[PDB]
């Protein structure tokens, strides 16, 4: 009896284990397409002023 | 890495694929291919099958791998895909001997996926991809995300991607996408042709096409001022028309929004929605057609936008006449807008955003091919870790 | 030109299989798809560009 | 860690969720109920049934796969539901990949008599290569980190409650509200009716209204008190003899008819409150029946189970507030309000995922989660063997 509880009491240990392992290790599909949302908007600011450079470059030229 | 004329981005549609092998360098400028979606197959004894570009004998069989979107014989995708990836490699190899020394060597592959496609679809699409193209570097794009990036990045929106035979209801919240939401609607720029020809069921069916890709047609809300109009026809014949050059869209639209509305309204958290029904995205080559855009926007914006109901507004207007606080709701949308273009490509400027989509994906492109990391694609390496299933470890 | 022979320059390994398996502690009475790795016609001709090239 | 992926599959009282264990979101999501249509037809796919609703064709029927006791009941139908997902949601055959489905927790009366059926469908019909069945609110919790846990599902069909104490769910203490999403989707509807033009196919077209505007107007609309309602308004008037917002409105267009619908606070209070005091909708009602006694029932009768202090203090302690009812802004507080009258000496913990999304398909998540583990042995995996030695004389 004791026992018999006692590898319950462990096997759902694991189980929480296993799975509070997962929560940091997963980096989940919404972990990366919201990084790219950032990554994104900071390459849009290059975006602006790469291509403002890139008119001031054809302005300077002419 | 990586050569800038060495990244291939592959798209693929129900009628045609773009293709472009190699990227512009100081720009981004218009995929140069354009390849029909079709091969042939050869029946052979006992039904031993062999792949052509061509109907040898004139005894093989058209097939079209994709339908609707779908893929409906993978095996048949797969060697259309084959054709054009050594399509792309003899031709390159043809026009430079050093080819293999250069271009020909590192090619990123990124093929913008459709999202009907299966799990097992995917799963055996990347097989290929190593085990058969033996190519070395793969990102297959959700084409919803690529649309999110060319629309100068945004977090909460919508993408409405209009087909010939299918249109697709794509909802995109804190830049992920809603897959139990996203859904499909069997319409598309062929409905209007055949609406067209209900229409004027005298004319000739090219008639009737050549003048859908005409600037006479147009979707209204100077040839909108005249009460006929004419266009040079395929054999160059000349074409009049009166106002049946603005028709035949508003059932496609109708159909559209209906989903439109559908899906919108599952969306969880309404702060999020809200900021979504702010942000409507429309692609596809039929939405080229003027003022088509502005119409879709018009049509979702009287069937939801939530404002205190026309005579109910203009009572309490009524009573004040005898300032009134605006009448908040709890719902939404209570602001309907479409999304903000880029201004910063001129070459897309000029040719219109009907293919953005493919621009989204060009964008993404270069800040994943320039970046020190491959977080985001299959290498050789994982793909031998994990085998097809290595797609979900990168999956966006 | 034969396209496999392109494919073999280009971008210059271990394959895999869809197939049942069976999950194992020790083995379990039951077996299931998934790719493994696994034991260790074509389209024929190439397609004419320039014909589909936008010009 | 291990070579595979599976199918997930959670038959709720309501919706239906599906999808691989390979994602984090579902891949589809449809209504447990379906339209029969003639010949025999079965339409399955939540736009699907819509446009079915807006065809409006007589001879259309719902019928719904789910009982009260949140177990299958029409096993054809069944069949044809999950063919239909792999058709076309999963479109993969029901025989290359693996399957595991789950239940809410019960008496354990009916285990047997669900699990033949399972056998029958998932082998005799479909051929799955191995099949596993879970139960719900324990998932949850563990998908939480809890081994112990108060789990209090304010969802549809009734409001569930489910002791868990040391990873076990206290079969004696779990109870069935008959109180629950639907229920107020009922009063919602009865309520609102008075301001509504008017006021079998005919119930095709209550599904259809329920599936879209009803279910509008509660996501907003409903908000529940703070205190006691009855309480609370006798202390504002008792405040106004000394601001008393129960007179505030709120507005939400009755979109079909475009017209503005108004209520004031207190009458969104009163729907909360009939969670909460039953008795006041009728006299077929106990006050025992509302959720604050019902809990502290299923807490005493956990107890009874097994050392009531540390029980007391074990579960009040480990409270996870969810289903998709406990969106309804304010429900959290009022639990906790609730529980603080009933155990005034028990310090409170409650627990609730912010995210909306999560809650409203977290029993998937839960089954989700479970099926993502690496120690394969742990779960019960079923076989043919199992429905032969069933059938095995
Ligand atoms: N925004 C919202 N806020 C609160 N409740 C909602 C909201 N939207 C829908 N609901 C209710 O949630 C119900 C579905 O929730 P849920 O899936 O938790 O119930 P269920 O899971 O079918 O019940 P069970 O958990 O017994 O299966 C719908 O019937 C609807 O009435």
């Amino acid at each position: 009896r004791k026992k018999e509880r006692n590898l319950h009491l462990q096997k759902i240990n694991s189980i929480i284990d296993f799975i509070k392992e997962r929560q940091s290790e997963q980096w989940s599909r919404q972990e990366r397409c919201f990084q790219f949302g950032r990554l994104g908007a900071s390459l849009h600011n290059q975006m602006e002023k790469d291509e403002q450079k890139r008119i001031e470059k054809t302005a300077k030229q002419r | 890495p990586f050569r800038q004329d060495s990244i291939l981005i592959i798209y693929p549609r129900s009628q045609t694929t773009l293709v472009q092998f190699g990227l512009n360098e100081e720009t981004f400028t218009v995929p140069e291919l354009e390849i029909p979606t079709q091969i042939y197959r050869t029946t052979r004894q006992d039904g031993s099958y062999t792949y052509h570009s061509t109907n040898k004998d004139n005894k093989a069989e058209l097939i079209k791998p994709i339908q609707n979107g779908e893929i409906i014989d993978i095996s048949a995708f797969t060697q259309f895909l084959r054709l054009i990836f050594v399509s792309i490699l003899s031709d390159r190899a043809n026009k430079n001997q050093d080819a293999f020394e250069a271009e020909l060597s590192n090619i990123p592959l990124l093929l913008i996926t459709h999202h009907s496609w299966s799990q097992s679809d995917l799963e055996i699409i990347t097989q290929y991809v190593f085990e058969s193209l033996e190519i070395n570097n793969l990102i297959q794009l959700p084409a919803s995300l690529a649309a999110t990036y060319s629309m100068i990045s945004l977090q909460n929106c919508c993408i409405i991607d209009v087909g010939t035979h299918h249109t697709d209801i794509i909802p995109i919240v804190d830049y992920a996408q809603l897959d139990h939401l996203v859904s499909s609607i069997p319409m598309g720029g062929q409905s209007i042709n055949d609406s067209l020809k209900k229409l004027l069921p005298q004319w000739d069916d090219d008639q009737i096409e050549s003048l859908k890709k005409s600037p006479i047609f147009e979707v209204l809300s100077k040839n909108s001022d005249l009460e006929f109009n004419t266009f040079w026809d395929e054999k160059g014949n000349e074409i009049k028309v009166g106002k049946q050059r603005f028709q035949g869209c508003n059932n496609l639209i109708k159909n559209i929004s209906n989903r439109v509305g559908l899906t919108l309204d599952n969306i969880d958290d309404i702060n999020k929605a809200k900021a979504v029904w702010e942000n409507i995205i429309i692609v596809g080559g039929t939405t080229s057609i003027s003022g088509f855009k502005e119409a879709l926007l018009g049509q979702l914006l009287k069937d939801h936008l939530i404002i205190e109901p026309e005579e109910e507004k203009s009572k309490r207007e009524e009573e004040a006449k005898s300032f009134v606080p605006t009448i908040e709701y709890v719902q939404c949308p209570t602001v309907i807008k479409l999304a903000k273009y880029p201004d910063y490509f001129p070459e897309w400027k000029k040719s219109g955003y009907s293919e953005i989509i493919f621009l989204g994906a060009q964008i993404v492109s270069k800040q994943i091919f320039t970046h020190p990391k491959d977080t985001f694609y299959i290498t050789r390496e994982k793909y031998n870790m994990k085998g097809p299933a290595a797609l979900w470890d990168v999956q966006f | 030109m034969d396209p496999q022979t392109l494919i073999t320059k280009a971008n210059k390994k271990e394959s895999w299989r869809y197939d049942w398996y069976q999950p194992s502690k020790e083995k379990y009475p039951f077996r299931y798809k998934t790719w493994l790795r696994n034991q260790e016609e074509s389209c024929e001709d190439i397609l004419d560009l320039k014909e589909f090239d936008r010009r | 860690t291990l070579n595979r992926k599976c199918v997930v599959i959670h038959n709720g009282s309501h919706r239906t969720v599906a999808g691989f264990s390979n994602v984090e979101l579902p891949q589809c999501i449809i209504p447990s109920s379906y339209i029969k249509r003639t010949e025999a037809e079965f339409i399955f796919g939540t736009y699907n049934m819509i446009d079915a609703a807006a065809e409006k064709r007589n001879g259309d029927e719902v019928y719904t796969l789910v009982d009260s006791q949140g177990l299958p009941y029409n096993w054809d139908a069944l069949e044809m539901q999950w063919r239909y997902l792999y058709d076309t949601q999963l479109k993969v055959s029901p025989e290359e990949l693996p399957l595991v489905i789950t239940m809410p927790a019960t008496n354990g009366k009916p285990d047997m008599a669900i699990l033949e059926r399972y056998y029958e469908l998932a082998f005799d019909k479909l051929n799955v290569p191995v099949f596993q069945i879970v139960i719900e609110p324990l998932a949850i919790a563990l998908s939480m980190g809890k081994s112990s846990a108060f789990v209090i599902d304010i969802g549809a069909s009734g409001c569930n409650v489910t002791p868990i104490i040391d990873g076990i769910v206290v079969k004696n203490a779990v109870v069935r509200s008959k109180f629950g999403g639907d229920f107020l989707d009922f009063q919602v509807h009865e309520r609102l009716a008075p301001l509504i033009k008017e006021e079998q196919k005919r119930s095709t077209d209550v599904w259809y209204e329920a599936s879209t505007w009803i279910q509008q107007f509660k996501s907003t609309m409903l908000q529940v008190s703070e205190k006691d309602l009855f309480e609370l308004e006798r202390y504002y008037k008792e405040q106004a003899d000394i601001n008393n917002p129960l007179v505030q409105k709120k507005n939400f267009l009755f979109k079909p008819l475009n017209k503005t619908l108004t209520l004031d606070l207190k009458e969104c209070y009163q729907f909360a409150e009939y969670l909460f005091k039953p008795q006041l909708i009728s006299d077929k009602f106990s006050p025992e029946d509302g959720l604050g006694p019902l809990m502290a029932k299923s807490v005493k009768k956990a107890g009874a189970s097994i050392s009531p202090e540390q029980v007391y203090s074990l579960l009040l302690t480990n409270v996870i507030i969810t289903g998709s009812t406990s969106l309804i802004e304010g429900m959290e507080q009022r639990i906790i309000k609730e529980l603080s009258i009933r155990f005034p000496q028990y310090k409170l913990t409650t627990f609730a995922n912010q995210v909306m999304m999560d809650r409203k398909i977290q029993g998937w998540l839960g089954a989700l989660t479970m099926a993502n583990l690496p120690s394969w042995s742990l779960g019960k995996w079923y076989s043919k063997e199992d429905y032969e030695t069933l059938k095995r004389d």
